[PDB]
């Protein structure tokens, strides 16, 4: 159910500004954890967390041309499966 | 006066526990903040109302109207000895209230 | 043991309330920090027993003993104020509590 | 037999002061000390900021050099003791 609609608004060779639909007031979670790592897997992934009222987040420090996989987890799996997508800088 | 804040702390705790049953594991941000605000207020209310009235009385009174009001608004929209027993403690408050 | 890990939760709250009179409106450090800690302990143990103990049983047990426990701690830690006549009101408040949970 | 005690200026700086105070005994420790600073001449209001009661030190910034100021460390209420106030010229 939440989060819903994970897409990339702006894109730099080294950065990605992502956004999602945080739900709607009474379905606002307290936080979303965002996981971004290389689409391959030669190294582990990176991960941070964003407050639940926020629907957007920035991802800095990426390598140009490399494809990445971004996942936005809810606080728990009860709010639905985590939405994940793919993008190339 | 002192039994106004005690009952105000009763309403606060009741609203907190109900906003807790609405929210999940403190994840639903809006009612999660409600529970924190309701609690932080109610604890600051009990801290101030315990200096006035005897504490074992503010204790007893709270456990009374607590389940009394929690089951009062239970039949409100959500989910016999409970109606008369309500008036029983309610009269018990009437012989420890001003 | 569920009923005994409840007893830790009820006594932690019983201890914490008498410290809240020392908290001085949450303006005195050590009693102010003391009552939030004692209540955190009560939280930890009640939820530990709610997976085994039914609701109103644990609550009315808390009620009667809690009215009893701190009122004797108040008759010793501090003393007595009393602004009305009947002590038995709290026992029949507890009784009114006992007959809307158990009954 | 009051708190806080011994309000002193540890370090100084044209635009910042570092102060401390004797918090007293453990039963004399409070939850939040509020601290007020302003000009000695008194042609302005009084800036105010709080600090948790488990810290006996506080740092102030944004001062104008050369001016004489008056610092006063308060308490949550007026029951713990009279507030200690001192002076210092940056
Ligand atoms: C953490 N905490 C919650 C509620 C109370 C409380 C005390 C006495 N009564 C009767 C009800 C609620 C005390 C502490």
């Amino acid at each position: 159910s939440v989060p819903t609609k994970l897409e990339v608004v702006a894109a730099t060779p080294t950065s990605l500004l992502i956004s999602w639909d945080a739900g709607h007031w009474w379905e606002w979670v307290t936080y979303y954890r965002i996981t971004y790592g290389e689409t391959g897997g030669n190294s582990p992934v990176q991960e941070f967390t964003v407050p639940g009222y926020s629907s957007t987040a920035t991802i800095s420090g990426l390598k140009p041309g490399v494809d990445y996989t971004i996942t936005v987890y809810a606080p728990t799996s009860d709010y639905g499966s985590p939405i994940s997508i793919n993008y190339r800088t | 006066n002192p039994y106004i804040y005690l009952g105000g702390a009763i309403l606060a705790e009741v609203i907190g526990t109900t906003l807790m049953k609405f929210s999940n594991g403190f994840t639903r941000l809006i009612p999660s903040m409600g529970t924190i605000i309701c609690y932080c207020a109610s604890f600051w209310l009990l801290a101030q109302t315990l200096a006035y009235i005897p504490t074992g009385i503010a204790y007893a009174i709270w456990s009374g109207v607590g389940i009394v009001l929690i089951s009062l608004l239970s039949w409100g929209f959500f989910g016999l000895p409970a109606i008369i027993g309500m008036m029983l403690i309610c009269a018990g408050v009437l012989i420890i209230n001003l």
